């Protein structure tokens, strides 16, 4: 549970990726959607606000069957800090693995702060 | 900042810090490519798959080997399997933490001129050290003088160590740890009725290999035993449902080790080849040799595979002083701890390196800093 | 403003709107035709009947279905039903709401192409979308990993689907769904005396067959049962008013499902087409298509088929890990849930066939977007 | 006496003589059964059609292969086949005839075992020899050095020779022939309004395969040829009366040979296995194996496909030295050509496989004679 207080801690960079992970009370909303690449385009938000919106990008059209296109056209949107670890894919990351949202988390972490 | 120590392999890659003894990267180093068509949107967004995410769905995808045998051919598959070993497993900054390499010997200038360069340029370090698995793996047993036999998934190198000092005329290196073993093995289960041929059955024969096939002592009489008797037979649960067993080709593949006319080379085997790397250190050294045989890598698990290279040795001795096998139990990472240990004292912290340094060097900084 | 999803299947049509959970126009694909002769003046004054007052005057009307097994043997017909679903049943514009259209797979690309030229040039909407009907069966019991067992009217084709990735050449169709079985029933009914030649009998026949008609365990304990006893008995009142006593062609008519060869069929059944399906998939997906078989379409809601194909599989099988049939009550209309549930998407709105971009490129795009 | 060359395989049955240059006994390895309900006395009394009795009324036989990719399944129907050929076909007693015949090479020991069984208690053929189709197929080329390409129905290996010898390790096995391609133009033939399901039909897709598919030498240029212009638009007769007209599926299935990717194969194409196999053997030898391409079988029958492969291992070579095509006109008899000279040699009379040391030794004999 302290591992979500001090992403909290270390991504009130963009206040918006709150809406993403946890906002301190330590649930586990983080891995399902932070595999889906919403934080990286909400990670925008730190100095504008004036950019890819959370409910623009995606509003919830991903149908009780295929919710597949979130993630890819979340993903795609890591020009910003920049997903170094170039070995994992959207495909993998549909569902999300520890060592690799991890790893990305290490580039959120490094980035993010200037 | 504590320093990192990552070990590079053919089949398996280690990563951690100095001072652990356990290791952390535990992962198959394969790369895989979406091949099917998606009938559904959202799909096919990946260029290649990079280790376990490639394990756990190996049934849609390719599988692709960047390591020949310690050969670095395409980089950009080498970039994506740096990446997972080193933010997936140390969740550290190497921008700002020591990193301690691994890499094969008799090495071309090229690879490791151009993994000095990824290092610095890809990456920003501070101070990077690249170091031979064999002098590595001679930390973790605890002992500065003898060989090393290391031998991973491709590459199977023997550099003699004497009192810390090692001889360069003395080091060689065979291209077969466990690549064509698993390679032969694959060939040979198609005598009993099975097909294997393309890679998505690749793991499951690296896994039926290392849970079943074993160094036999003797294999003129496991080929009389497995020719009279039926008591070597054992079974394996395919992961689609089928029900294979194989009783021959169990221990017919440690064998090509020792034997390497099954796979056509003209080189010598494994237990000749640490005879011969002692042959080619001094006379008065060779009482420090032949007791002192540890072994490394992720090929000599095998279950009598101590015995076997002891009886070898002994066959090869001139019958005049006993020969000892060191197996730790902890061989697939004797590297990985020996480096932790090394980067783990204070005076490996003064040649680590630099970037400042590296930057009116050039790209052969590595070459006399390691 | 909202996107439409007409489900065009061989015995039944299913219209309605983009969101919604149960079709609004549903109405068999019979196109009812005069045949007889008119002696009062006012009444022959429609030359076409394409609703249900086909169906209401079938004793004066013919049957006749311009799909056959998928394909469009008559357009002129469903040029006539797709208007009046647009104007009667839909009572909407279709040049100002996009249109979502059915096909099987291994469909003729003319039959392909001629839902797209008709739909632009005729009716000229802005854009449309060809998808697959064991795609749309696939988006109403959600699973990303799956084979369908997808049977409507007159198309039984199988595709398996592994976290979403389709293999096209793991697809078997088979052209034996539902008039196969009601001419069965028709022809073995003849036997105790009830002869069916007229075509406006046929939908008799299809009730008969949807109200008595399901699929046994065994079919040798059955012949035994209908031979021994007669507890197996249901009769079936005629509309003209006269009943009927069948109680060992109920259990008969849909074994042909599973057994085509009672017709003179040499293909295999429903319960080993997705076998064979599966073995020719990969090995290490076997694993989640085993359990895992989507079953939909007009034709498998019989009381009693899906056991029936589980006790199949599981004979089928080498008995090593469970299997489990999904039967979604929609069973019928999952194919229009589908394309309805497809429509609520959030990429599939940015590429629909523009006209813009059709104009230009000309009657291949939808094998192009498609 | 005069040894009897035979040449079993999943497609024709190559039976002759030794020393002769044609073959005798063709006829397909296809066995059919009786499908219908025979309602007239006098004709339901034969159920055995092996030969051109099957081809004839394949409208009421169910044609079936019982050997599978050079894997015999089927054994009690080999012996019907073989019964056949040596009683009706070659008219000659195999007790005073031995009979040569081949197997592929990476060939279980199984059916190693049995086809030797089989002929030594059921036929008690007083001697036999059991050689590989690729070695066999160099002999009617009259060389002895190069690299030989053998493609029958669903096996296509190769197996370099140089000097005689032949490297093992240089083998590998690809079970796309004939079949496979056969399969593909089935479902290919789907999209213009084609069904072809049954099994009477496969040998008219055969046949239309055979006299109008051809492997293209660019594959872009051939799309580009279909798509814009139709003057490739090549029509069949089919024997029930109906009239076809294939343009775009004619050069498309040969190509699935050199992408492999169309029928959903990991492995690569017949034009990169060749230079897989050349770079696994001596650097010295490659000169011998570039200049020596001798196919055999019936596969490259295409007009154009040794171009086709030529250009192929041209852009595959580094241009350095040049590359040799042989495509001999006797290929589709090359195996049993070969066969027979072979047998017709003086030093051949030595190692056939006796009844005496068959017995004395037992199944095994046949893994060590040959
Ligand atoms: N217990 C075992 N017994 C036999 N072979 C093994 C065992 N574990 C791993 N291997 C084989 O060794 C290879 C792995 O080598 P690797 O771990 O990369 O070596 P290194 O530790 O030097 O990098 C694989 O082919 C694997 O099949
Ligand atoms: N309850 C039922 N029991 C048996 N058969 C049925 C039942 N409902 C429909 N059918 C069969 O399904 C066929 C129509 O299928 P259809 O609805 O067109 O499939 P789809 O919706 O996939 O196009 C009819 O021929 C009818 O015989
Ligand atoms: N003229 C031709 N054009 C294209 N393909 C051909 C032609 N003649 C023969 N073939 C193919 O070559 C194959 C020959 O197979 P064959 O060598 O008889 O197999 P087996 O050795 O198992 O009996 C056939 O499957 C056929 O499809
Ligand atoms: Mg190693
Ligand atoms: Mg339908
Ligand atoms: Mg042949």
């Amino acid at each position: 549970y302290a591992f979500v207080n001090w992403i909290n801690k270390a991504l009130e960079n963009d206040p918006d990726c709150r809406h993403v992970i946890p906002m301190n009370p330590n649930t586990d909303d983080l891995f399902k959607a932070v595999g889906d690449g919403i934080v990286l385009c909400k990670m925008i938000n730190l100095s504008v606000p004036d950019t890819i919106d959370e409910r623009a990008i995606n509003k919830k059209k991903l149908t009780p069957f295929i919710i597949q296109e979130n993630l890819n056209l979340a993903l795609n949107s890591a020009s910003a800090i920049g997903c170094h670890v170039v070995n994992i894919g959207a495909e993998d990351l549909r569902a999300g693995k520890p060592h690799l949202v991890l790893g990305l988390l290490w580039q959120i972490i490094k980035i993010g702060l200037f | 900042t504590t320093a990192l120590v990552c070990d590079n392999g053919s089949g398996l890659v280690k990563a951690g810090f100095a001072g652990d003894d356990a290791p952390r990267a535990v992962f198959p180093s394969i790369v895989g490519r979406p091949r099917h068509q998606g009938v559904m949107v959202g799909m096919g967004q990946k260029d290649s798959y990079v280790g376990d995410e490639a394990q756990s769905k190996r049934g849609i995808l390719t599988l692709k080997y960047p390591i020949e045998h310690g050969i670095i051919t395409n980089w950009d598959d080498m970039e994506k399997i740096w990446h997972h070993t080193f933010y997936n497993e140390l969740r550290v900054a190497p921008e700002e933490h020591p990193t301690l390499l691994t890499e094969a010997p008799l090495n071309p200038k090229a690879n490791r001129e151009k993994m000095t360069q990824i290092m610095f340029e890809t990456f920003n370090v501070p101070a990077m050290y690249v170091a031979i698995q064999a002098v590595l793996s001679l930390y973790a047993s605890g002992r500065t003088t003898g060989i090393v036999l290391d031998s991973g998934d491709g590459v199977t190198h023997n550099v003699p160590i004497y009192e810390g000092y090692a001889l360069p005329h003395a080091i060689m290196r065979l291209d077969l740890a466990g690549r064509d073993l698993t390679d032969y093995l694959m060939k040979i289960l198609t005598e009993r009725g099975y097909s294997f041929v393309t890679t998505a059955e690749r793991e499951i024969v690296r896994d039926i290999k290392e849970k079943l096939c074993y160094v036999a002592l003797d294999f003129e009489n496991e080929m009389a035993t497995a020719a009279s008797s039926s008591s070597l037979e054992k079974s394996y649960e395919l992961p689609d449902g089928q029900v294979i067993t194989i009783g021959n080709e169990r221990f017919r593949c440690p064998e090509t080790l020792f034997q390497p006319s099954f796979i056509g080379m003209e080189s010598a085997g494994i237990h000749e080849t640490t005879y011969n790397s002692i042959m080619k250190c001094d006379i008065d050294i060779r009482k420090d040799l032949y007791a002192n045989n540890v072994m490394s890598g992720g090929t000599t698990m095998y279950p009598g595979i101590a015995d076997r290279m002891q009886k070898e040795i002994t066959a090869l001795a001139p019958s005049t002083m006993k020969i000892k096998i060191i197996a730790p139990p902890e061989r697939k990472y004797s590297v990985w701890i020996g480096g932790s240990i090394l980067a783990s004292l204070s005076t490996f912290q003064q040649m680590w390196i630099t970037k400042q340094e590296y930057d009116e060097a050039g790209p052969s900084i590595v070459h006399r800093k390691c």
